[PDB]
């Protein structure tokens, strides 16, 4: 995420990680 | 400013760089090809 112009910072939710862990 | 939306109803604004990316998607090209090369495509277009 350093070549596209206009990127914003946000969280991407992975459904496996919480339930799995 | 609105691509092709105004011909089917109300004009819906969207940034032009994003309009071009949808147009590459319509021909089977993945949309990151524009977003990572936006300057190259715009400069090459302007000369063409
Ligand atoms: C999006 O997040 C990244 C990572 O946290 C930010 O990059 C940091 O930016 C600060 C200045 O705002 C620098 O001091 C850090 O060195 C940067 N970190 C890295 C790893 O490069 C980035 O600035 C954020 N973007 C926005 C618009 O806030
Ligand atoms: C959008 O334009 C503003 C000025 O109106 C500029 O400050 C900003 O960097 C531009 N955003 C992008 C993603 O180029």
């Amino acid at each position: 995420c350093d070549v596209v112009i206009g990127i914003v910072n946000n969280t991407v939710y992975d459904p496996l990680q919480p339930e799995l862990d | 400013t609105s691509g092709w939306t105004f011909g089917a109803g109300p004009a819906l604004q969207i940034p032009f760089p994003m309009q071009m990316a949808y147009r590459f998607n319509g021909i089977g090209v993945t949309q990151n090809v524009l977003y990572e090369n936006q300057k190259l495509i715009a400069n090459q277009f302007n000369s063409a």
